[PDB]
């Protein structure tokens, strides 16, 4: 969180913002290949 | 709860040499205890884990005069059995008063013991009856372990002499052996050499080297005897409940014992259980009943048929008794053993409550009685009289013995409900 | 590539185990070393909050290898007994590192290290200390409940907590869950050691009944008899009375509260 | 073939029965759904791309055969059908598990069951589940440490909803791991436990009580007549005990017959009605199955537990206007005894 290479709590969101359907499950996966 | 057997005197010694050894081969041990290589059973109780897998069971092994302990020692087993737990007459009294000397040290034994186990349940003694150094001694650590442990209990596997009556003071060493028993021992599971000698000589040629060979059928009986507890189960998985049910009234704890195949080394249990009511497979020597009876099977043993093996056995009425106590016979399953043969696939044994062996009881009192009004054996040894100049706990064994006596025969009677 | 990255290159498992280690969490010998020179009375300033004496005394006690990033330079707060907060030791962390060692998390840490210097404080107190025999006896009534409390807070809370926290780091496999273990860990001996929820309830009597140690110790010397004190009866009174406040407060735990955490304490053996 | 729940959106889940085709049969429509619930929970997928190819020949071909069909369907059940099967005995370890259920649930084992008793009998008092609840499964895992049987053991849970009144079990066996294991089913093993555990915990107490040998009369001949209790403990003590022998043939005869069918056959389905004829005749033959007798089964246990109550108290022999207590005690356990030959008509 502190470490926000990825924004997230700015990033998805359920209505301020949008994710895309078909990578829904591997989200946290490209987070932490990216916190690297 | 783990359970710790007191074997004292040297032949409740060789007895429990023998056990040890019987439960080392049957269970997955060598003689040094290590786990055997080629090994499901609850180990827990009656042998204590080290971290190496050294099984070393919770024997407490009591010498006095020493001669067979030494023996007992120059062993394979010696590694086996070793809690290092080991502290250094023919007469009760001599057996007593040297043990009164040594009590504390032998109790701290007792106390380490208990402390290595996680918990206690049971003091199981090898005692000897008239046992010379065991008698006496093992008396006196009867009155003692029961009141430095109300709530736990002792069993005593006790080898009453009857060798047809060499020892003149037997009578008198049983009888007040018998008065501590009667009154300070919680379970008792009466043996007798006679009994046993005529079996051996039934089964085999052995007449001269009985005591040896005897060892074998004792350890048989003594081990079958614990297997339910050794081995799990769905009932009987502790030594006091099984306890409850074969010991109906407190005066009256002394256990008969029996066997299917004394000649151990398919027979369906309908067959098996029958043996044990037989006369010959039982191995001790006015209306007499049993009070209660019950039966332990281990082997290859149909589940549906067993039921009605019960119901069959109410039909051939094999065994008779009417006594105070409701308690009906029971078929119990206990799990044999790998690893040893399977000879005779099937085998059973049986522990009951029977009024007979006041019979037995009986014949030392009258022994003693006839003694008594001679007094040509009072041994007058000056241990004897100063310890007991008034001479008068004999007749307080003798009351008391009587009192046991006229119990089995009001037990005998349709009114125990009154006066026993 | 994380985790591997942050125990070869930037190490976790070794800044972490320093962290616990000759630091806030474990004292060892050379926070021993630290601290008997702050408690010193020779040559004391008032407060004794000369940084660059403390920076000197901390490198002195560094006895390791690396003896970097340690400063304790953070300024001290500026009390029923002397109770001087402050002393706070901050830990320098590289950034391939920092991502589970936060400036958040570091507050709490120092919070615990505080009690611990609180708690060897007032051993050592009473420690450095030894009608005139009734003294000596009322020593012996007050040493065995501090070090019972000290006796389980140093061991019974923070080192069997660290060690399952030593042993599941190794499995921990991501970054996300090495920041929550390491969160879990600290939320639990934070809350084993009386330092959240009720604190006027529970805190404050271990406080007081601290205070009357340091009182003690403070109004006595080594070595004559005219100590000319008459309070010696209040003394006893008030330690009584708040012993028993104090036993009655664990003792209510037993209809809520942290049962385990507390059950294990209140038997004090009392009297 | 792959599993894939709702492959469409409409026109687990099961048959539609009034969409199926007329000219697919009811019956084949059977078959085929077994086969789709078996892929959630194998060799389909290393044979995955065959089968596929066979469907996609029954694509290719113009006119429709049901003959070729089946075969198809046939050949996908002979390696889906059994395949289940497969995966339950070898790669789930059924056989196995079901071993830990009765140990762990059925009171199979005597240590865990036993020593957690003898340790855990202060919960006797109603709890509100403050402390009592976590101290419970501490006592079982602390029971479970004694000797050895240290070996996962995470998953078995005990819950309190009186503090041994209610003390059930929970076990956390996975929907996509067996489906054979339900809610209702766990459910009916949960009060086989609790009622098992009423009758161990009364003979647990009757062998307890039998301390007149164990110290009243031990060193002490105290009064036999003016001071006893009539001995009734050992009346007491054979109608329990004989319940729990009736327990003993009825749990080891049923389980022997589950284990050897579930060897011999070799159709989940059919294993199903194996199992569910096991609990079945479990509840029926331990009388668990609401009933008078089970009614006055359980007055004879609180009429057991009340005597066991009057000569904890007593401690050495004395008749504290015990008399009475006794009096109405023997009354009542006559009269109990008298309607357990109900069972004898």
């Amino acid at each position: 969180n502190a470490s926000a290479s990825s924004g997230s709590d700015q990033g998805p969101s359920s209505r301020q913002h949008t994710m895309v359907s078909f990578l829904k499950p591997v989200l946290k996966q490209i987070i932490m290949a990216g916190k690297s | 709860r783990e359970i710790i057997t007191l074997q004292l005197g040297q032949c409740g010694n060789q007895i429990g040499f023998e056990f040890w050894k019987q439960l080392c081969a049957e269970h997955g041990i060598s003689p040094e205890g290590i786990v055997e290589e080629f090994a499901t059973d609850r180990k827990d109780v009656f042998f204590y884990q080290a971290d190496d897998e050294h099984y070393i069971p919770r024997a407490v092994l009591l010498d006095l005069e020493p001669r067979v302990i030494h023996s007992i020692l120059n062993s394979p087993y010696a590694k086996l059995y070793n809690p290092e737990n080991i502290y250094l007459g023919n007469n009760w009294a001599s057996g007593f008063s040297q043990g009164e000397k040594i009590h504390e040290d032998i109790f701290d034994i007792i106390d380490r013991e208990a402390d290595g186990s996680d918990s206690l349940e049971g003091f199981v003694l090898c005692h000897s009856i008239a046992g010379g150094t065991g008698s006496g001694l093992g008396s006196y650590l009867l009155e003692r372990l029961n009141d430095r442990y109300p709530k736990k209990l002792v069993q005593t596997y006790s080898v009453f002499p009857n060798q047809d009556e060499d020892v003149v003071v037997q009578p008198y060493n049983s009888l007040l052996t018998l008065k501590r028993l009667t009154q300070n021992a919680d379970c008792v599971v009466v043996l007798d050499n006679t009994a046993l000698n005529r079996i051996a000589t039934d089964r085999l040629h052995i007449q001269n080297p009985s005591f040896s060979q005897i060892n074998q059928l004792v350890s048989t009986i003594m081990s079958a005897s614990t297997t339910t507890l050794r081995y799990p189960g769905y009932m009987n998985n502790d030594l006091i409940g099984l306890i409850a049910s074969l010991i109906p009234t407190p005066r009256l704890h002394f256990l008969m014992t029996g066997y299917t195949p004394l000649t151990t080394d398919k027979t369906t249990v309908l067959d098996v259980m029958r043996r044990l009511l037989q006369p010959k497979n039982v191995m001790v020597s006015t209306n007499h009943c049993y009070i209660a009876i019950l039966n332990i099977i281990q082997g290859e043993v149909d589940p549906t048929q067993v039921h009605k093996s019960l119901q069959r056995i109410r039909e051939r009425k094999l065994a008779n008794f009417i006594p105070w106590g409701p308690a009906s016979i029971q078929v119990a399953l206990s799990r044999k053993s790998p690893y040893l043969p399977s000879a005779h696939r099937v085998s059973g044994l049986m522990m009951a409550n029977h009024t007979s062996i006041s019979s037995l009881f009986e014949r030392t009192c009258r022994q003693y009685d006839k003694l008594r009004k001679r007094e040509a054996f009072l041994e007058q040894f000056r241990k004897e009289d100063m310890f007991k100049d008034n001479f008068d706990e004999m007749d307080t064994s003798r009351e008391i013995v009587q009192q046991l006596i006229d119990e089995y025969h009001a037990a005998t009677r349709p009114d125990y409900i009154s006066w026993g | 590539n994380l985790m591997q990255t942050l125990k070869k290159d930037y190490r976790l498992v070794e800044y972490l185990q320093a962290m616990r280690n000759f630091f806030l969490m474990e004292g060892g010998d050379t926070m021993y070393d630290f601290y008997t020179s702050i408690f010193d009375k020779i040559r004391e300033k008032e407060t004794w909050q000369n940084v660059s004496f403390l920076n000197v005394q901390l490198q002195e006690a560094v006895g390791q290898r690396y003896p970097e990033d340690s400063s304790r330079l953070s300024i001290s707060f500026e009390l029923p007994v002397h109770i001087l907060d402050g002393l706070t030791l901050s830990y320098k962390v590289p950034w391939p590192v920092d991502i589970v060692i936060s400036l958040e998390c570091q507050k709490i840490y120092n919070q615990v290290f505080l009690l611990l210097l609180q708690i060897k404080w007032a051993k050592y107190s009473l420690d450095v200390l030894l009608q005139i025999h009734r003294m000596f006896l009322l020593r012996v009534k007050l040493m065995h409940f501090v070090n019972s409390l000290h006796n389980y807070i140093m061991t019974r809370i923070l080192h069997s907590t660290g060690l399952e926290f030593q042993h599941q780091v190794e499995e921990a496999k991501d970054l996300d869950q090495l920041i929550k273990i390491h969160y879990r860990y600290l939320s639990t001996i934070h809350d084993r050691c009386l330092l959240r929820e009720k604190v006027s309830f529970v805190k404050e009597a271990i406080m007081k009944v601290l205070n009357l140690a340091l009182m003690f110790a403070d109004g006595w010397q080594a070595g004559l008899g005219t100590w000319r004190m008459e309070s010696i009866e209040k003394m006893e009174s008030d330690f009584k009375n708040c012993h028993m406040f104090l036993v009655t407060i664990l003792n209510k735990a037993v209809c809520r509260g942290s049962f385990p955490h507390l059950e294990s304490l209140a038997l004090s053996l009392m009297a | 073939l792959h599993g894939l729940l709702l492959d469409q959106h409409e026109e687990q889940f099961s048959l539609r029965v009034e969409i199926l085709p007329s000219y697919i049969p009811v019956r084949v429509a059977e078959k085929i759904l077994f086969v789709g619930e078996s892929v959630q929970m194998s060799i389909l997928k290393n044979q995955e791309d065959t089968f596929a190819a066979e469907l996609h020949r029954l694509k290719q071909q113009p006119l429709f055969s049901l003959v070729d069909f089946e075969q198809v369907v046939d050949r996908i059940r002979s390696t889906v059908a059994e395949h289940l099967w497969k995966l339950m005995v070898e790669e789930s370890d059924l056989l196995g598990q079901l071993k830990i259920i009765k140990d762990f649930y059925l009171l199979g084992r005597g240590e865990l069951f036993q020593a957690f008793i003898d340790t855990a009998q202060h919960m006797l008092k109603t709890p509100p589940t403050a402390v009592t609840e976590h101290d419970v499964n501490v006592a079982f895992q602390q029971s479970a440490h004694k000797v050895l049987l240290d070996d996962d053991n995470l998953l078995p849970l005990l819950h309190l909803t009186s503090g041994w009144a209610a003390l059930g079990l929970s076990y956390k066996v996975q929907w996509p791991l067996h489906i054979l294991f339900t809610p209702a089913v766990l459910e009916k093993y949960n009060v086989v436990f609790k009622y098992l555990l009423s009758v161990r915990r009364v003979q647990a107490e009757l062998q307890h009580c039998w301390a007149l040998q164990m110290q009243r009369k031990h060193l002490k001949s105290n009064q036999t007549d003016a001071i006893k209790w009539r001995l009734r403990n050992h009346m007491a003590f054979l109608v329990d005990n004989l319940q729990y022998y009736l327990q003993v043939d009825v749990l080891e005869s049923q389980f022997s017959q589950l284990l050897h069918q579930i060897n011999s056959t070799r159709d989940f389905e059919s294993i199903r009605l194996a199992h569910d004829h096991f609990l079945s005749n479990l509840l029926a033959q331990s009388f668990i199955l609401l009933k008078p007798v089970f009614h006055c089964l359980n007055e004879i246990l609180d009429l057991c537990h009340s005597f066991c109550s009057l000569v904890s108290q007593n401690l050495g022999p004395l008749d504290e206007r015990g008399a009475a207590q006794l009096s109405i005690l023997v009354k009542g356990f006559s009269r109990q005894s008298s309607l357990l030959f109900k069972i004898l008509s």
